[PDB]
């Protein structure tokens, strides 16, 4: 997540004309990352809170 | 005594620097390049498509709306790419590449000569003479061999 | 290499710019560039009366100023 958001300063430090078009992307690799936590919990909260 | 007859001017005045620009939003098709030699251009603000730069880090290239940068040339070659496909290569003997965001490129050099006015017969005769300085035990010759060396590798790679 | 030897980094332009102005070709523009090279000036500092050298720092590029 963060190796994203940090790609996207460096690249806004060094040009911060095509800040507006590399936002797209920082997010959809946010929501991918995201969505493999999100998956890895839903293990979990599926572990537990269902089974005997 | 006259109150300051004289009022000269500022000779930086007399050039037309780029303004660089932050958030612009546009990215330029082709870059407006510049190189000159020792005071004088050989090209000035010319459309070209690309160009590749040699440097210590290794080399670079250089497409529009490359991101500011600005870093020393390595001596050696140079080529321009422009539109039509075609290219132009110079050999340089160092200087410092300024690129802009908006499209504009300053290779500041002292020299600048087209390989095309290069002769491999008599740069073979400069090879041995700068490596066997270089072998001269003497600080005086060692590195003024070294630095001849150093420009002429690359000519004999390039040539080839 | 040359940078702890003492000498600038302008003397190392010059020396290079000197190699390519020897390999290239014979033809006017050979002519144009070593006039570029070439080593002419002096320095000079006047006495009470008289013209003297001020050779601490050379012309020529091997050596090293002090």
């Amino acid at each position: 997540v963060a190796m994203c958001f940090s790609s996207y300063m460096l690249a806004a430090a060094r040009q911060p004309n095509m800040s507006a078009k590399l936002l797209p992307y920082c997010i959809l690799g946010f929501a991918l990352s995201e969505a493999l936590a999100l998956f890895t919990l839903l293990i979990a909260l599926l572990e537990l809170f269902v089974f005997s | 005594q006259d109150p300051r007859k004289f009022f000269p001017d500022n000779g930086f005045r007399f050039f037309d620097g780029p303004e660089d620009s932050f958030g612009d939003g546009n990215i330029p098709a082709q870059i407006i390049l510049t190189l000159t030699r020792q005071d004088e251009f050989i090209l000035k603000q010319e459309p070209v498509a690309a160009i590749t730069i040699r440097t210590n880090e290794g080399e670079m290239g250089v497409l529009a709306g490359h991101e500011y940068t600005v870093q020393q040339l390595a001596p050696g070659i140079l080529e321009v790419e422009y539109e039509g496909g075609k290219k132009d290569q110079y050999v340089i003997s160092g200087g410092f590449a300024h690129v802009n965001d908006t499209g504009v490129v300053d290779i500041n050099t002292v020299e600048a000569v087209p390989l095309e006015e290069i002769d491999h017969e008599k740069l073979a005769k400069a090879l041995e003479e700068a490596r066997a300085k270089s072998q001269s035990p003497d600080e005086a010759v060692r590195i003024q061999g070294e630095i001849a060396l150093e420009i002429f590798e690359p000519l004999e790679a390039a040539l080839h | 290499s040359w940078r702890d030897a003492g000498i600038s980094y302008l003397r190392y332009l010059s020396i290079v710019t000197r190699c390519i102005h020897e390999v290239q070709k014979e033809g006017p523009l050979l002519t144009k560039n070593v006039r570029f090279s070439t080593i002419g000036w002096k320095s000079l500092y006047l006495d009470h009366g008289a013209t003297k050298e001020y050779t601490a720092i050379p012309a020529e590029l091997e050596k090293i100023p002090e």
